[PDB]
């Protein structure tokens, strides 16, 4: 039935995996150990857990997903933590040699020597399955592990498997702080593998995440486990309709087909409510409609675009918890006579109703408080578009004297692909102006 | 590869080129400064009488 | 596993290096027995990287000590820890270089050399597979210099794929030690732009300066000299030593450090200089670290970083703070200080902080950057080898070894053009 | 956050800083090892505008000293305070100024002041915003005025948006210290009306005098006057130390009571200043205070404001009386004493009251207020310089140094153009 596969290449895509699997299990009371111990107080899990798990002749409980790292540490780091009795060894796959945030190698050298691996694990977890729908694929632009062997494999995903839904999750380099320098290197060479050879794509960063929670958690001195957090519950808000029901359920086909206009424009712009910590969820009345209102908010937007230089085409509207339909009616009739959104000439009007009657959960130790009700918020707009303007520029400026580019010609690959990514990028863009002007 | 350098050093005379240049800009951003000066305190001055 | 192996020339070179594994024997727990008294986690899964596994758990080091003279043997054995170490590594012959590098490298190069080779060849063997091999020696002798740039120079024709890094000790000419000193210089200098990954700048003369006018010591010496090198070569290392949040590996370094090869000199530097009656007294935080590491007071070159540009710089950091402070410090640093980096290439700095604190201290990072700074050294060398080579002194002495005079020619060529790239390259325009 | 930076120069700018932060600690209970001993509740808050947040709740003191001459050290070192605050702040030379104001800007202020700037520069970029600087020194002698000017100019060069506040010694030709204090007044008077946002007089005699009348000390000495000074900057800064109802800052007064920047001048001065047996015999009033704080007794000036008309004044109160008293007692007094102040502007009186009481006293009240006294003191100061100048008298020290005599003749010219602006501004008619 509604089942699907994730995967987790790099220590963010890993990392981000073991925050996704702990809040499903702890929102779904699954133990840690695998079984269900509780037989004196029951607290919950009779329910359709065989999305993300699987059910045993002895009740086990076995974890759908990949966990492939081309650096070993990473698969150490985790082994020795508290759910090393949950998954198996057998999927998290280490590596002798590793990118750290090389394209060259970990495509070429270091990523094609792996593949057999990771090929037949994937045939396996598919034929353990029965429904298929789409995947759950999450690296990173500035990580090479992310980037080159995320390429590869899902090159090889997309010629293998054509009427499947292929999604995408990774971070943007921020423009003005990043963790290393040759981000943008590898960030150009997987846009267009991820353009060309994918439906659909996510594109977040973490100087918003960074704004956002010194503005309402009010933290002096964050940490990436909060980051983990958020983008937990934005993944387990997406795929909410799956695991359980509601009013009107939206499956990941039923939003994906309108979430993508054309092929070249499959970019969202993600936006999760409430953000806020535990004192900011106390005296704080919550309704619909001012969470819809602040949800097209720049300040509140895990992208730093102002709405307001573009507008809208197409939008996807979702809900999570105890949410009545006439808010949302108000909220819909509220948003349409807005003059400060704009909006194309064409497209009078477009959202989901995703009703979901299970609220969200609460996690000992986190900073989400008890919200009665989440939204989510998927649009299009081509104000986005000043992201690849600004890469393409930094793409320019560092390739007129070919900065740290030698290595990858050791390496061995044909430069023309700088210039074959640059053309095609401003293609790309070329065509998101177009849309943008109406008539 | 002396001539490359050279080329280069001749590079080194062209960007102290591109500082005349900008001196220029910036004398004549100078000579619109001291006319804001002289303008605001003349004009207002005959304002005031 | 992934190991690391260990090399040691000239008896600067080797006392640095028995300071340097005295000191990561104490900090992750080791009597000077040869068994284990640590009391850590990530002590005992990485450990084999300079130690071997055999019975009773008694580690053992994995260094050679290539020298000529055997007066630095039994030196190094009479201390706390001499015990310890193979004495099959210590290859030493019968006579002395005598502050020769063409003497050495010619007469005591060819018939000990072989022995070296065989006992490195079996370690190699000994482990699975390696990432590159660490030499620390120094440039004033014929023993760290003639013989190490021989060893790194075979090493990489048999194999190839592995990390040359080095920490040879660059002179000064207000502080010498040899006549002769400019000759070995010059003469090293082309085989570690020739046969070299990575190179990184050591002076005893600035480090003398900074613990008498930082640390305020009564009498220092140089063993203290030996002590500082060995924390920032530690310093250095715990990326791979200590794995962490996001940790980092010596060859990422070199890659992305080293914008040419024929540049690939650095600048260490450490953070917490402080003076005995300042410990007691200071403020643990991001901003006083930044400064301490961006200043020229506390970094370790007899030079000033002020009259270049930065090219690249790497930040590492050993502790548990955070990550937003060092991009915010960073940021504000390249949005103040823009006459003092390349301004083509914005991000000249890398983020690493190590979530392993070091043991005995807290707090600790280590600057790893390439500023434009050693144009003056060079050119003073080349200036003080050409007015030695004019009139040809101290020469009859390389002459009645067999080499000939156009090696000196050679050198000096090379001198030349690496001064001109270096200085054509110091002013980056940005267009015409 | 808003935190302000104090800075020192000479040797009677020394000891008066000290007893200041002696005074401070004291107030705010802080103990001379280095922790908070202290049972307010506004001494928590705003306590690191002079401290800086470390370890174990250990406030670090906020002061650079400045000195030419190693003899200070000890002597403020050794006192019951001279053990918290940071010896790196202490940079001192080797040679004396000799009371030579061009000798020690020319010789020891090129060398030397580099040290400073960097200190002071560590300092700013430590915080995250700052408002002003402030500087304690005297003008007898080459060490606070040869290096107050200079670093002030350094300062509002480097950051023109800070508050220039000082508290210079003015001299006197009754009590001198100085053969050539004129000399070196003339030549500080040019900076201080130059490249500095305001200050303040400081006579010792005047004080000596009200000590001797009013006080009746037995034998008093330089600590009562250290002792005075520093309650009167307290009692200056405790509109940001101690905030209460209306509440302002040194900015807003600087604005407020300088109607010419070529007339920054003001006048210093405490109401309470009582013998130590009339101590338990006092009336606590408001009309008490305005009568102590306009009369020409208690002012620590050597001069009478009764020979002009008052510019600016602002009287600021630190206690929990009243607004109703203060702004009656200025409206009568204005009515009544019409011939003492500019007829063109009325309400010179600026009212300001703390609300937090100081420590050991229950009602303190300042004077800052620039009243046309000093036209005496400038005139004079003029005629003694012309007078030396005349034959060229204690000359040839300043001229072998380097500097030559034109300096003289523009400084002079400077104090004739300020004289007769202040002379011309003193019968500020109403009309023809």
């Amino acid at each position: 039935m509604r089942e699907c596969i994730s995967i987790h290449v790099g220590q963010a895509g890993v990392q981000i995996g073991n925050a996704c699997w702990e809040l499903y299990c702890l929102e779904h009371g699954i133990q840690p150990d695998g079984q269900m111990p509780s037989d004196k107080t029951i607290g919950g899990g009779d329910d359709s857990f065989n999305t993300f798990f699987s059910e045993t002749g002895a009740g086990k409980h076995v974890p759908r997903a990949v966990f492939v790292d081309l650096e070993p540490t990473v698969v150490d780091e985790v082994r020795t933590g508290t759910y090393r009795q949950l998954f198996h060894p057998e999927q998290l796959i280490t590596g002798k040699e590793d990118a750290a945030n090389n394209y060259a190698r970990g495509h070429y050298t270091i990523g094609k020597e792996i593949v057999d691996l990771v090929l037949d694990r994937i045939r396996k977890l598919a034929d353990l399955c029965t429904g298929l729908q789409g995947f759950l694929i999450f690296h990173s632009f500035g990580g090479g592990t992310g980037s080159g062997f995320a390429s590869l494999l899902m090159e090889r995903l997309s010629v293998d498997y054509g009427k499947k839904s292929k999604l995408e999750f990774a971070i943007y380099p921020a423009p003005q702080v990043s963790t290393a320098v040759v981000e943008p290197y590898n960030s150009i060479l997987t846009t267009h593998t991820t353009l060309e050879h994918s439906d659909c794509a996510f594109m977040v960063d973490n100087e918003a995440i960074y704004d956002i929670c010194r503005r309402n958690l009010d933290i002096e001195r964050p940490t990436y486990t909060n980051l983990n957090r958020l983008i937990g519950q934005i993944v387990s808000s997406i795929t909410a309709s799956l695991r359980f029901d509601g009013a009107l359920n939206v499956d990941l086909t039923e939003f994906q087909t309108n979430l993508v206009p054309y092929p070249r424009i499959h970019f969202p712009l993600a936006t999760y409510a409430p953000v806020i910590s535990a004192e900011k969820a106390y005296h704080e009345q919550l309704s619909v409609a001012e969470i819809t209102n602040a949800c097209f908010e720049p300040a509140n937007q895990m992208v730093k675009c102002d709405p307001r230089h573009g507008k809208y085409m197409a939008c996807c509207m979702l809900y999570r918890g105890d949410v009545v339909p006439k808010d949302v009616n108000a909220a819909i009739a509220t948003i349409k006579t807005k003059r400060t959104i704009q909006f194309v000439d064409w497209c009078p009007t477009g959202f989901k109703v995703g009703i979901n009657y299970q609220p969200p959960t609460v996690v000992p130790g986190g900073d989400l408080a008890k919200v009665q009700r989440a939204v989510c918020m998927l649009s299009n707009t081509t104000a986005i578009a000043e992201a690849w303007a600004r890469l393409d520029h930094k793409f320019d400026l560092m390739y007129a004297k070919r900065a740290f580019v030698h290595w990858y010609v050791g390496e061995g690959m044909e430069e023309g692909e700088f210039s074959e990514a640059r053309e095609d990028l401003a293609a790309l863009e070329k065509d998101y102006e177009e849309v943008g002007v109406d008539s | 590869s002396a001539r490359q350098l050279q080329r280069e050093r001749e590079a080194m005379e062209k960007s102290e080129k591109n500082r005349l240049l900008r001196a220029r800009k910036s004398l004549h951003t100078q000579k619109e400064l001291g006319l804001r000066h002289q303008k605001l305190v003349e004009d207002a001055q005959r304002n005031h009488r | 596993m992934r190991e690391i192996v260990h090399l040691q020339a000239g008896q600067c070179g080797n006392q640095i290096g028995a300071k340097f594994w005295e000191v990561i024997s104490d900090e992750h727990g080791i009597d000077p027995t040869g068994t284990y008294h640590g009391d850590s986690d990530l002590q005992l899964e990485r450990i084999n990287v300079y130690y071997n596994e055999a019975t009773g758990g008694k580690y053992v080091p994995r260094a050679v000590l290539v020298d000529l003279e055997p007066g630095t043997m039994d030196s190094v054995r009479s201390g706390p820890f001499g015990q310890i170490f193979r004495p099959d590594n210590f290859v030493f012959g019968q006579s002395g270089a005598g502050n020769n590098w063409a003497k050495g490298h010619y007469t005591e190069g060819a018939e000990l050399v072989d022995s070296v080779l065989d006992v490195v060849r079996k370690e190699a063997e000994s482990c699975d597979c390696l990432q590159g091999f660490q030499l620390t020696h120094s440039l004033g002798g014929g023993t760290g210099s003639g013989m190490g740039t021989l060893l790194i120079s075979k090493i990489r024709e048999e194999y190839p794929d592995r990390i040359m890094n080095t920490f040879s000790v660059v002179p000064s000419p207000k502080v010498s030690d040899t006549v002769v000193e400019p000759y070995n210089a010059t003469l090293s200098v082309h085989q570690l732009v020739e046969n070299t990954d990575e190179t990184y700048c050591i002076d005893n003369e600035a480090l003398y300066d900074i613990c008498f006018r930082t640390l305020k010591l009564t009498t220092p010496t140089y063993g203290d000299l030996n002590h500082l090198v060995s924390a920032t070569m530690s310093g250095v290392t715990t990326c791979l030593r200590f794995p962490g949040q996001l940790n980092a590996d010596l060859r990422k370094l070199a890659v992305n450090m080293v914008p040419f090869p024929r540049l690939h000199f650095f600048m260490p530097g450490f953070a917490p200089l402080t003076s005995r009656g300042s410990q007691q007294y200071r403020a643990l935080t991001v901003p006083e670290l930044t400064q301490q590491m961006f200043d020229a007071k506390n970094m370790m070159a007899a030079c000033d970083p002020r009259h270049g540009r930065y090219l690249t710089v790497a930040a590492v950091f050993r502790g548990r703070m955070s990550m937003k402070e060092v991009d915010e410090q960073m940021l504000n640093v390249q949005n103040k200080n823009s006459s003092y980096f390349v301004e083509w290439i914005p991000n000249n700095v890398k983020t690493a902080v190590c979530d392993i604190p070091p043991r005995g201290l807290k707090m600790s990072a280590t600057f790893i950057g390439n500023s434009t700074a050693i144009q003056e050294l060079f050119k003073r060398i080349s200036e003080q080898f050409t007015a030695m080579f004019r009139r040809k002194a101290f020469l009859h002495w390389y002459t009645g070894e067999g080499m000939d005079e156009m090696e000196f020619t050679e050198a000096e060529s090379n001198m030349n053009d690496l001064v001109s790239e270096y200085q054509q390259y110091q002013d980056a325009t940005a267009e015409e």
